[PDB]
RNA sequence: UCCGUGAUAGUUUAAUGGUCAGAAUGGGCGCUUGUCGCGUGCCAGAUCGGGGUUCAAUUCCCCGUCGCGGAGCCA
RNA sequence: AAAAGACUUCA
RNA sequence: CCUCGCAAGAGGUGCACAAUCGACCGAUCCUGAUGUCUUCGGAUGGAUUUGAGUAAGAGCAUAGCUGUUGGGACCCGAAAG
RNA sequence: GUCGAAUUUGGGUAUAGGGGCGAAAGACUAAUCGAACCAUCUAGUAGCUGGUUCCUGCCGAAGUUUCCCUCAGGAUAGCAGAAGCUCCAGUUUUAUGAGGUAAAGCGAAUGAUUAGAGGUUCCGGGGUUGACCUAUUCUCAAACUUUAAAUAUGUAAGAUCCUUGUUACUUAAUUGAACGUGGACAUUGAAGAGCUUUUAGUGGGCCAUUUUUGGUAAGCAGAACUGGCGAUGCGGGAUGAACCGAACGUAGAGUUAAGGUGCCGGAAUACACGCUCAUCAGACACCACAAAAGGUGUUAG
RNA sequence: GCCCUGAAAAUGGAUGGCGCUCAAGCGUGUUACCUAUACUCUACCGUCAGGGUGCCCUGACGAGUAGGCAGG
RNA sequence: GUGAUUUCUGCCCAGUGCUCUGAAUGUCAAAGUGAAGAAAUUCAACCAAGCGCGGGUAAACGGCGGGAGUAACUAUGACU
RNA sequence: GAAGACAUUGUCAGGUGGGGAGUUUGGCUGGGGCGGCACAUCUGUUAAACGAUAACGCAGAUGUCCUAAGGGGGGCUCAUGGAGAACAGAAAUCUCCAGUAGAACAAAAGGGUAAAAGCCCCCUUGAUUUUGAUUUUCAGUGUGAAUACAAACCAUGAAAGUGUGGCCUAUCGAUCCUUUAGUCCUCGGAAUUUGAGGCUAGAGGUGCCAGAAAAGUUACCACAGGGAUAACUGGCUUGUGGCAGUCAAGCGUUCAUAGCGACAUUGCUUUUUGAUUCUUCGAUGUCGGCUCUUCCUAUCAUACCGAAGCAGAAUUCGGUAAGGUUGGAUUGUUCACCCACUAAUAGGGAACGUGAGCUGGGUUUAGACCGUCGUGAGACAGGUUAGUUUUACCCUACUGAU
RNA sequence: GGUUGCGGCCAUAUCUACCAGAAAGCACCGUUUCCCGUCCGAUCAACUGUGUUAAGCUGGUAGAGCCUGACCGAGUAGUGUAUGGGUGACCAUACGCGAAACUCAGGUGCUGCAAUCU
């Protein structure tokens, strides 16, 4: 999708830094296990039959695209800040990368 | 061609429409040529100029325009021969006609849906000819005045808007037009 | 249903300027600052890109209520409905033009106003108008209570 | 008639990422072989007509012409 | 223990 | 209202009411004194959105009545499960 | 039709409700069967149809907009009313910018006719010239979408001052205004009208006029601007929701509108004149028809 | 203009009807009449202005379904 | 499932269906053993029948086509 | 007797699972399906408008791409068409002149701009966090969007300033739960750990886009209703369809008009077909046929007539004119084909005249077969066999009688 | 007679012959070693003068472009308002308004502040 490089300098929201500093940019997938969730309700509702409200999520609509899915993490303080909405696929990372120009060829 | 009298066309329908983006594949201009006779001749040899002018506000069919103009031309070119005098059509045919084109019986009515529904499929060209507008402007010599007048009579039974033959004045007459050299 | 509602639609005549107005606008107009209580027309210049009002607001006259940084705050009234409120618009100075009509109006009343003063001293033009204006009035004068009185008829009961 | 679906050398059909087009057969070219043919080396397209966008269009839109499938109700 | 077909001319 | 002049009226003085303004009390958000100095409890001050307090100060009780939800809920009407 | 067999049938008698029962048709299970019947749950629930019972007064509708598994309904503004609170509305004229649509300009451009006239590019003949096709350039008939100037026309918003002191302010320790206060000074219209609580019927419209947009058209479809009908009587029009006059407590007298005056039928067989002789023809609008072509020596001009 | 010609339809003739034709046609002017719940006026019922002493008076406005309210 | 007889009942296991063996390889639950660990919670040894990965299967539901070129006349087209 | 820590029973886990059960199964829409987008949202016209403005109205885009396609400043000014340069045509290329918005500006449309917002070179990250006055949303109603700030922080830049995402007009996701972020609050004797609950923010699906967990059939049907909506009859219209008029190109050996007659064009009718959605959904009996009646004129025959390319004579065309118009075969057929007749065997209307008269063959229930389609149920304007005709006349109308 | 700083109105200043701010109130050329542009001092970034009016700014002078007006076109096209006629469509009528060309004219700029002059 779009190259943003993983290591950048940008402003940190936190009160401890309060200046432009290094951040590492990352996608954040899913997490649960603890069970003190929606999961708890489900266990309770699925016994016998139903499940009820667990039932939503899927079958599919489909869609095509997501929007941007990010943490920018300070490495000075190890505090971080989140970002506001943008439209992204997907996202392109690599721990560096240009999109550069250049030339010639190609 | 395909019947519809001109009950369908003659009264002044439609916010025009003939705009170039909005209609691929119009049926043709069938008018053979607009100027006729001595095309290789200036206006100024001819001492007589006769006109044909409308009483009504209409849309004239392309076929009626060619049929009236050819009927006039056969009378001119038979009596005055091939290298006669000179004629110009005042009004070219460029207003575009929509009509919906003959359904089906599939019980398929309009199969569309129920419908109809803009984007009607073009039937050809017409000309606006408004009140007092001039369909033909013909340049001639007085010893063939009669011939152009019967050609203009044989033209009238081939368009539906009622029109009158007339002798022109414009600028000048033809001789206040000529004294500066 | 169908199509859009939309800010940019129906602008082609309003947005567009004359052959004579065409070309870049002059920065003098951009530079101009105004005072509160000035009367200004709003009609956007086509030749400025940004700062533009909703398109629907052009040709209205408003009074500069206050300013907050580069753009200015204009009071105008729209129309139609129930208990319609007066609106604040953030509209730039490039798009805002003076109004001559009140300026000459102000000079004429004031020019007149001097002619009278001399007549009040030694002269009797009038007389009836003289009787309310000495008995009459403070407000101080110049207040925000008179604004709702005006505001109240703008939602018109009959039209409705 | 609507909505779907196509078309590339003599012919049937592969193919693309916007910058690059093939195969197979059929044919024309020799050699085989008594002589033809099979075989074996050699050879060669305005990508349906059309207009448009772009840097660059076989490739991306828009239309027609033709050949296809699929509908078709209560009279 | 065999790859391989036609055939087509002058008393 | 009074001070007035009186068939008008203004200037003072007190303010319902509404519009306009500020200012405060909590919440947040941010500097944080005095300082204690393991610990940290909290003056000052501002910006904010919201909620509260003063000239935006008052009910509660039963009553007859209206509306709303309800319960069958103005009445009846169905194949139904 | 069958009639000696998978025959016919009497008695006693098995199998009971998504079960039975079937040589299976969804046939049959006591007049009830794509799921018996009885009773109960039940006064099911029904954006659906129907109905909802005394008088009077003052005011008096909406059929619209957003949302909505939403379009036969809700919801919320939109449109009405009561009950009170408190004591301003409009309009020419001035100024602004804007519909539009006709002839130019740009862009597109069907699309002719085209003289004059520089230059393409090919070959092909002859004595640099000079036949041959394309094509600038000044130059000519009307259409269409921008724009001038639009012309228009509805619109369509818009109708206190000074001094004194004190404070602020954004912007060089720099220049200014403009803020806020505190105090003093001096200035054609008429109730059409402000605010609040609560309430209801929608949340399906219709016709005409004007301006349209689709549709051959339509007692069509779908907008705009307005009046009426709905919810508006009475008088006119043969009848007749929305055509004209007219907005209606009662009762009377007078006089009128619209429109009419031979009779039906008030009220003229009115007055000056002219055409028409077909029974044209007794008709604003209207399910009132009548055209192209119109002759024409009918009359007239 | 007129008029005929264009001008053909289904249970029975009409311009509402009879049906007059220097008009009872149609057009140009024009005189007099007729005619609504309109308009004016008389009397008087409600509302609202209001006044005045449970009551009297002045003048204006005043159809009505859904529907609100109020008196009976 | 089909339908006296009588002559006969061809090809197709790709999909679907069903099934067969699976002592070994990727998926495949629980208890269950192990790891961190106070707990549990995370994760990881181990696989049954099932998916896979392979064979059978039409008197199992069913299925049994698409453009050309081409006769020493033309039409057709044995054949490429 | 067999067998045996199994098996069978108790319990649980995975797999299969329409047998059974409960349910759902998209809106608009000139009938609903079918087809599609006009489900969210922007345009240029519609649009008469300040603003707000419809139709499956026109034409036409968006559901991405992008750390450069952001920012700022310095420095330059186009597309281009002519000329010029061996080769090169596509020929860049480079050069010179002339060159004001016709170029460029990622992307619709249209608008808009010349030391520019365009083009280039460098430098850079402010595509930052916080709060958002207000408008658009929408006149009061959210998300979203935008235009302005002030705090916090930096950039470039000379600096003023600019910079609150993308040339301009503005480019989309609530809600539980999850995730993650902040520094902080919190979980009932004390006390110590874990993991909970929570503060403000961002991200994970809902394009049925101001937000549901979700397929069909019914011809076995059933119910509530609707002429708010179809088939229908009637009506409107009259494209179509029938017929006519004008004009008369042309053909008829020659000759417009004996006859035939295009293109074009105006009409008329309402009897085909469509269109509509006015009427009827507490019910208008369907086609067709039979039989009985009354009619129409656009007349097929008969009467009277005109013209002729009328010698007779069969004839052709046409005027006036409404006082008969077979019987059969095939088919349900209307229609039509077809046969012999005839003077000639016309066409049209009367609710496609005609079911309180008949018929019942077709359409059009319930059973069944075949082709075709559909996983299936079951469906086809596909074909086929079988498959019902209620009522005692009050009024009116009239034959007849009194 | 005003050249020029800085502007404003920004088509009355777009374009193409040729006369003028000028012996100490320009532009040019020359140092282009260099801060500076590079790919060349051209661009530019800098330091300066043989002198030259040729261009430059701008002033002097002529046409197509254009605004503004007068003149017909003469209230014409069109138009809200009320209504008569026409078979239809369509038209007119009074009430208020009023564009297109034509030819002629004005202007090849204006206006203000300062560097302020021989």
């Amino acid at each position: 999708m779009v190259n943003v490089p993983k290591t950048r300098k940008t402003y940190c929201k936190g009160k401890t830094c309060r200046k432009h500093t290094q951040h590492k940019v990352t996608q954040y997938k899913a997490g649960k296990a603890s069970l003190f969730a929606q999961g708890k309700r489900r266990y309770d509702r699925k016994q016998s039959g139903f499940g009820g409200q667990t039932k939503p999520v899927f079958h599919k609509k489909a869609k095509t695209t997501k929007k941007v899915v990010l943490r920018l993490e300070c490495v000075k303080c190890k505090t971080r800040a989140q970002l506001t909405l943008k439209r992204c696929k997907h996202f392109e990372l690599g721990g560096e990368k240009k999109q550069k120009g250049q030339a010639l060829q190609f | 061609m395909a019947r519809r009298p001109a009950r369908c066309y003659r009264y002044q329908k439609n916010k025009p429409y003939p705009k170039s983006r909005y209609n691929r594949a119009v049926p043709d201009s069938k008018i053979r040529i607009y100027d006729l006779g001595k095309k290789k001749a200036t206006v100024d040899e001819f001492p007589l100029c006769v006109h044909l002018v409308s009483n009504e506000l209409e849309q004239l069919s392309s076929e009626a325009l060619e049929a009236a103009r050819i009927c006039a031309n056969k009378y001119m070119t038979t009596v005055s021969g091939r290298d006669a005098f000179h004629l110009r059509v005042r009004v070219h045919p460029f207003h575009v006609l929509r009509i919906n084109k003959m359904l089906s019986c599939a019980g398929a009515d309009r199969l569309q849906q129920g419908m109809r529904g803009a984007w009607g499929k073009p039937h050809g060209l017409a000309a606006r000819v408004d009140i007092g507008q001039i369909i033909f402007s013909v340049r001639t010599k007085d010893s063939n005045k009669d011939v152009v007048v019967e050609g203009l009579r044989r033209a009238r039974y081939k368009f539906p808007g009622q029109q009158k033959i007339i002798l022109s004045k414009k600028w000048g007459f033809t001789n206040l037009d000529r004294p500066e050299y | 249903m169908g199509k859009s509602h939309g800010y940019r639609s129906r602008t082609r005549y309003m947005f567009q300027r004359d052959f004579r107005k065409h070309g870049a606008v002059h920065l003098s107009t951009y530079l101009k600052v105004y005072k509160v209580g000035d009367i200004v027309d709003i009609k956007a210049n086509g030749s400025i890109q940004k700062g533009m009002p909703h398109k629907f607001y052009q040709g209205k006259t408003g009074v500069v209520y206050n300013v907050t940084k580069s753009s200015v705050g204009v009071i105008i009234n729209k129309m139609v409905g129930n208990r319609y409120l007066e609106k604040r618009l953030n509209l730039r100075v490039e798009h805002i033009k003076h109004s001559k009509c009140r300026q000459e109006f102000l000079e004429r009343v004031k020019a007149n106003a001097a002619k009278r003063a001399e007549a009040k001293a030694q002269g009797v033009a009038v007389q009836l108008k003289r009787q309310p204006a000495q008995p009459r009035e403070s407000r101080i004068v110049s207040t925000e209570g008179n604004v709702p009185q005006t505001l109240a008829p703008v939602p018109y009961e009959t039209f409705i």
